[PDB]
């Protein structure tokens, strides 16, 4: 069990700064970190496949930055649609995902 | 012209997987050889190159054809679509024909449908050489050669009176040995498939004792002489007896590796290591006898004085009788 | 007449079959699906910079023009007719001389399944490439690559995948371990994309992280150098009037100290750095010369 | 003639016949026997730690569909119907370097007989690895062997058994080796388990043991001798500090 | 010993065959490496070349793409063990320069063309080799004409200079022989009626 | 070990054509549906061919049947030597080449230049 | 080197006796490290010769 401490647990950004999440693995975890986004109500979508690799459909503003442990994803110029959960999930073993971080106004 | 309608009728209707004759008697083969060079005889593998050019002549019914021209000569265009006998040879660790330029293979249909086939051979044939009497020794290490998959009941070998013929035996590669002669053999071996014909030719190689003299049996008794030197140098002189003998002692020990680095790991004793050891003997000796010498100095003076004049003839007598001995029994054996 | 149905749906299966163009040529992207059993990692040589290994590299990927109904499920075909469909031209991008095992017929391996998926094995040995650091010699530890990718296939038309959890992919067996000095500790496999002057491919790396073990070192070197230094500090407790035995204790020891300090770097690459077991060596040079 | 009727039954063999399918590709396993011929083992070096032996390999099967009844006689075809017969995958799973050797054509064998049992030898050159445990050296006994399994097909495919259990590996008693002796030797049969089946293998496995002649007279002799010619120091009087330490230092050296 | 240098590449050409021109896909095909047995393909040679294969794992490797106007690439992963004769006058302080001769064979100036594809980028990957001993300090891409008995051919070189490192001699060679020398000086300081101590130590040193 | 481009050339009269072109450059495996002469070096050991990266081969089939044909070889020859004024010595290491299967009544050898003058 | 040791006195025999012994030494090994270069050949050559006085030198 590879387990995965996303920070920070609970913060609050207003519209249209850079805002970083982060997400440390406690085992290696090679580019094998995918980033979903829970809105209320609703199934996880996938973001960020691989550790930077946007999935089909995701804005240019939600990028990926990857390394054996320790990963960040950055979502320049947030907008009011992009207040959800972010759940970092690691599948370099069986898959086991971080606690989440919810983003408010 | 028309010798490409006799080759077209020679191929309309052959089948190259069938032997002459499949199911009527024996295919008799003749072979002959031409030995151009016997490569270097390594001991340490236990092998020997030898390049040859091997040539086999049998009968074929179906490449029968009747026209003005006596012989047909090919090259190794037509190789391929004839039936060829898969001689092998039961000795060989690795061994290749030649392919520069053009495949070295040369194919002769006579009239009657005697077939000639000629091919060039470089076999790295394998021969365990007895490596007693070292290096006055004398081997005989064959290269047999046999069909595969047919047996005795379906290709026959046979030699012809003037088949294997050395060349020049003076550009050859064999350095250490000289050869003296060969001979032809036909036996039948037993196999799990069934009873074979196997053709063997016996080279008789003679090593010449040239350079080992050099490398080891010299060195090795002006080592021993060296030592024989404390025998003369004054007794109070301890440091340069001990330096002597401890020093010369180091390199017999060197070379005995040396020597026994020469040929390959063998259990059992040779000749040369045998010679090498008889003088690391023959150095402890004369150094545990100045040991005891120096020892008795103190006790009595006379004691050592006459032991030193009677190991300066002791000495080299037992070496000299020593050598006469071995030299006498490894020589004539 | 099962061999006769059966080759009428092999001659069915190949009619029209163009072994140039990929499944889903202009439609899709292909979807390789690979695995490694490394049945025997072989010794690192330090020398050369390089490693051999002894792998069971399976291939999977779905063929729909290869799609057929019959009696049996999935066909163990042979593996000459592995060389009449497309097969991926996978390459080791750190590969000096590999060669496939071809003794005694081609060692391959084919599997077709009713619904098209393929699975295609090899069994080869790769004499991968090493570059090792050795200012710890010789008590480094190293992680020894294998990347493989695709040659010709961009990221566009082939994409490479571990069929298992990635952790699971690189199985190595339990008595496959030919390291004389090494010490293998695990895997470490990853995905990546390299960009060439060709195009952006897909590179499949694997590290196996291998810790050397000092045992010979310690007893052909540093026991050697020990016992020099201490067979040279012998020499102050002789007496003061002993001047050859005292010169001759010092000249022999510093002659052993040359002769094991040349020996001793014969071992390893001409790097341009100096490891731990020369400053062992410098140091105990100088203690012999003081 | 025999030989039209010879001609015309391998043509009707060979004709209307797949290679891509083995014999009985839907019901029973086929059955490969095994027989090896070992002609030497040729070096066996603890640096590379591995062998190299020569054998000649051969294997039987029962092909339904080669099986004729005009002619009573084993035909003997030429090496290169290998090529249009149906053979099976055979691999060694510890070699390194192997050759069918190509002198003067390729050295393999295959023979049919009128019962449809196919023979099938080649004459192989296997550089077997084979790890040795040196902690021994040299009063020590080595067992390295040789796999021999199925790439191809899985046990429900095919079946290895050696012919006569006792008989069909030969030549071992013949073999001399420089340093080693071979001890006896050993046939097992079993099958092995991988991610895609079980898969048959049989092994053949020598146990060597390693002479002590040379060994004893080229590096046990001098350290006795050389801690005996140490021992000598002892003799000499305490008053000659030039000679006991240069016997001392010297054999230190040796 | 040998005098000569092993490299690795991934060479590849690109000409212009008019009779592999398709206007009805869009797209680069690019097909299997067993199709390059069909077309023609330049009769390039290394001159200087002893041994080299094109990898042959787990395919031969050699990517053959055509595009829609005709142009045809043909790449190859070669291992050129190529030959570095050199002037060891000045080793280890030497710098030493050995080529890679890419000549056509059969093909006289009148018959093919050989440039080198972007004049300056053709051959990357020199920054990055990270050798042992020496160190590629420049390299240098020229194209000649050669002229033998049988016509004039094209000839392009890639020519390396590498400087071999100094480290290593410093370590094993000059440090030892300085030593030994200091070693045999000390042999002054023992008074001169020392016989065998001032003996050993010279002839120590000579034998080291 | 001695690299050479060894080059033949003689007169098949069953190659005359009438075209554009004087002189067909063609490409080397067309020398395989010809008849190439099979020299054999009488004392090369192991000689290698290059096939680097296509067969290092030429072939020049002239309008009136002269044709040409090249091969870059590596031919590791044998020379025989008496180490008697070692190492003041002077060696003759010689490279004979001749006709496999073909005797002196069929296929004669003959330099194309001068004899001073051909290799 | 080894005809330098006529020069040292009379009374210093250990001194004489390591000149002689260690240029015994270096000429086997000399011969040893000169045949090694060339084949196994049954016959003598001229560098061998030197190296046969050479030693009777030394010796001498
Ligand atoms: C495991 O994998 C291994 C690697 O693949 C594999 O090794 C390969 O084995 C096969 C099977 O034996 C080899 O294929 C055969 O090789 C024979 C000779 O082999 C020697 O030469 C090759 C290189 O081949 C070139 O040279 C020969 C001789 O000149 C040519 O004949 C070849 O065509 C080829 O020429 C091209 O390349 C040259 C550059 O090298 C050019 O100069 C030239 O212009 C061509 O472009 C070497 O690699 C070999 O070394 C290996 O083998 C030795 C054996 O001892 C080993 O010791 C060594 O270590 C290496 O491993 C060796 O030196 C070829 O003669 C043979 O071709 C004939 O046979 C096949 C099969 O029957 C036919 O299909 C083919 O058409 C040929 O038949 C024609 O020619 C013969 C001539 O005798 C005629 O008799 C015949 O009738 C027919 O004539 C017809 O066609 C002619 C044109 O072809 C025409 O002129 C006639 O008029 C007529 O119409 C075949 O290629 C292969 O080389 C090995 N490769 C390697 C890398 O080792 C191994 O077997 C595998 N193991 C298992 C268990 O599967
Ligand atoms: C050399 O080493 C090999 C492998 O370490 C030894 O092979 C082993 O031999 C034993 C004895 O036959 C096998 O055990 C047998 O298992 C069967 C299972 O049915 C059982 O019926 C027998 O009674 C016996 O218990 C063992 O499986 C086998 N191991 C392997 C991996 O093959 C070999 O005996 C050693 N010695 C020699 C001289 O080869
Ligand atoms: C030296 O290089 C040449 C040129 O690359 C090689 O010639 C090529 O050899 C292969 C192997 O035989 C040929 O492939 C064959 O194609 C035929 C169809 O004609 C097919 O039936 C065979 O099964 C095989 O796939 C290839 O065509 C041929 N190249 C050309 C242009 O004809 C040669 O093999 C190389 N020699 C060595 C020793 O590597
Ligand atoms: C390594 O060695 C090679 C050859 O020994 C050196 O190549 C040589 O470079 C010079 C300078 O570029 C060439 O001179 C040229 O002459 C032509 C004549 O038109 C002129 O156009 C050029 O501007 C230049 O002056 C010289 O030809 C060339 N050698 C050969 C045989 O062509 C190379 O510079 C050396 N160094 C390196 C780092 O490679
Ligand atoms: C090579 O073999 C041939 C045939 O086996 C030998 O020829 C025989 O020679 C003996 C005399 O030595 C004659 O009495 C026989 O009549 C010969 N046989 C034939 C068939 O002519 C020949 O001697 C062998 N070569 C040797 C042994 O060197
Ligand atoms: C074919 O082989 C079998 C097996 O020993 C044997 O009984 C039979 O006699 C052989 N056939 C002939 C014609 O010898
Ligand atoms: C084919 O390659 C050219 C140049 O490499 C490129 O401009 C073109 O876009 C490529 N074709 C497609 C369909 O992308």
């Amino acid at each position: 069990n590879i387990v995965m401490t996303q920070s920070p647990k609970s913060m609050s950004m207003s519209v249209g700064e850079r805002v970083t999440l982060s997400c440390k693995a406690s085992e290696y975890v090679g580019t094998y970190v995918s980033w979903y986004q829970q809105k209320p109500e609703q199934s996880p979508k996938l973001l960020i496949y691989g550790a930077s690799n946007r999935y089909t459909g995701v804005p240019d503003r939600f990028t990926g930055s990857g390394s054996a442990t320790d990963f960040t994803l950055t979502i320049g110029s947030v907008q009011a649609e992009d207040l959800a959960d972010y759940h970092c999930g690691q599948s370099y073993s069986y898959p086991t995902f971080g606690a989440g971080t919810k983003l408010e106004l | 012209g028309d010798v490409t309608v006799i080759l077209n009728n020679l191929l309309e209707g052959y089948d190259n997987k069938l032997r002459p004759d499949i199911g009527v008697k024996p295919t008799l083969i003749h072979t002959d050889m031409y030995v151009n060079s016997i490569g270097p005889v390594n001991a340490i593998n236990m092998e020997y190159t030898i390049d040859i050019f091997f040539a086999q002549t049998w009968y074929d019914r179906r490449l029968k054809f009747n026209s003005t021209i006596k012989v047909l000569r090919l090259n190794s265009n037509m190789v391929g679509k004839i039936w060829i006998p898969d001689t092998f040879f039961r000795n060989s660790k690795k061994a290749d024909a030649h392919w520069i330029t053009t495949p070295n293979r040369m194919l002769r249909i006579w009239n009657d449908g005697r077939v000639l086939y000629t091919l060039r051979l470089t076999i790295d044939a394998e021969c365990q050489l007895q490596l007693h009497n070292f290096p006055m020794d004398e081997h005989s290490c064959p290269l047999e050669f046999s069909s595969y998959g047919y047996p005795r009941e379906e290709i026959v070998y046979q030699w012809k009176r003037s088949s294997v013929e050395v060349g020049d035996t003076r550009s050859w590669r064999l350095y250490q040995f000289s050869f003296v002669g060969l001979r032809n053999t036909t036996e039948v071996v037993k196999t799990t498939s069934g009873d074979y014909v196997v053709m063997s030719v016996y080279f008789d190689l003679s090593r010449r004792m040239g350079y080992f003299t050099i490398q080891t049996y010299i060195p090795c008794t002006l080592i021993v002489v060296l030592s024989w030197v404390s025998f003369w140098i004054n007794k109070d002189a301890v440091p340069a007896r001990t330096s002597l003998g401890i020093t010369t002692v180091l390199t017999m020990t060197t070379l005995s590796t040396i020597a026994r680095k020469s040929l390959p790991k063998v259990s059992y004793v040779t000749a040369m290591d045998l010679f090498v050891s008889v003088c690391f003997i023959f150095v402890f000796s004369a150094l545990v006898e100045y040991g005891t010498l120096h020892y008795f100095v103190s006790s009595q003076p006379a004691r050592a004085a006459k032991m030193d004049s009677y190991a300066r003839i002791f000495f080299p007598t037992a070496f000299c009788l020593f050598n006469l001995v071995y030299w006498v029994s490894y020589l004539y054996l | 007449d099962n061999t006769t149905v059966f080759t009428r749906i092999l001659d069915r299966l190949l009619d029209g079959y163009d072994n140039r163009l990929r499944p889903g040529l202009g439609e899709r992207v292909t979807e390789v699906k690979t695995d490694i059993f490394v049945t025997s990692f072989g010794p690192v040589s330090d020398h050369d910079m390089e490693y051999t290994i002894d792998v069971f590299f399976r291939q999977s990927w779905k063929d729909e023009r290869l799609k057929f109904k019959g009696p049996m499920t999935v066909l163990r075909l042979n593996n000459l007719m592995a060389s009449k469909i497309w097969t991926p031209d996978t390459f080791f991008h750190n590969g000096k001389k590999s060669v496939a095992h071809n003794m005694t017929m081609p060692n391959k391996l084919l599997r077709i399944t009713e619904d098209g998926t393929l699975l295609y094995t090899m069994r080869l040995t790769v004499r991968a490439e090493c570059p090792m650091h050795l200012e710890d010699f010789p008590m480094d530890a190293h992680a020894c690559p294998l990347k493989f990718g695709s040659y010709a296939y961009t990221r566009a038309e082939v994409v490479y995948e571990w069929t298992r959890e990635p952790a699971r992919s690189v199985v190595v067996a339990e008595d496959g371990s030919r390291l004389n000095q090494y010490d293998l500790l695990g895997q470490t496999v990853d995905s990546g994309i390299v960009q060439s002057s060709t195009g952006e491919y897909v590179v499949m790396t694997t590290h196996f992280h291998l810790k050397r073990k000092i045992g010979y070192f310690v007893i052909q070197t540093y026991l050697p150098c020990i016992m020099t230094v201490i067979l040279s500090q012998v020499s102050f407790w002789l007496n003061r009037e002993s001047v050859p035995a005292r010169t001759v204790f010092g000249v022999t020891t510093v002659l052993t100290m040359t002769t094991l300090s040349i020996s001793a770097r014969n071992s390893l690459p001409k790097v341009a750095y100096a490891t731990a077991m020369d400053w062992f060596i410098a140091v105990c040079y100088a203690f012999v010369f003081s | 003639s025999n030989m039209s009727l010879v001609k015309e039954t391998v043509d009707r063999l060979l004709k209307g016949y797949d290679i891509r399918l083995r014999p009985d590709f839907g019901g029973p396993p086929v059955a490969v026997g095994m027989n090896i011929d070992i002609a030497s083992i040729d070096m066996v070096s603890e640096v590379n730690m591995d062998y190299t032996l020569t054998m000649y390999f051969q294997q039987a099967w029962r092909d339904k569909r080669l099986s004729y009844n005009v002619i009573p006689l084993n035909l003997t075809l030429d090496n290169r119907v290998a090529d249009q017969l149906w053979v099976p995958d055979t691999y060694f799973l510890n070699d390194k370097k192997s050759f069918v050797h190509g002198v003067t054509v390729k050295n393999r064998m295959i023979r049919l007989h009128p019962d449809g049992t196919v023979l099938y030898g080649l004459r192989i050159t296997t550089t077997a690895a084979c790890m040795m445990d040196l902690r021994r050296y040299p009063l020590d006994e080595q067992n390295c062997t040789l796999e021999i399994e199925s790439y191809g097909y899985t046990t429900d495919d095919i079946e290895f058994y050696w012919r006569g259990d006792d008989n069909a590996v030969t030549g071992v008693t013949k073999i001399e080796l420089p340093q080693f002796s071979i001890v006896d030797y050993k046939l097992i049969t079993k099958k092995v388990v991988f991610s895609t089946g079980s898969y048959p293998r049989l092994s053949l496995s020598f146990k060597l043991k390693r002479n002590i002649g040379y060994f004893i007279l080229q590096t046990y002799m001098p350290s006795i001798l050389i801690t005996i010619l140490s021992w000598v120091s002892f003799w000499i009087n305490y008053d000659a500090s030039a000679a006991r330490v240069a016997l001392g230092i010297t054999t230190v050296l040796t």
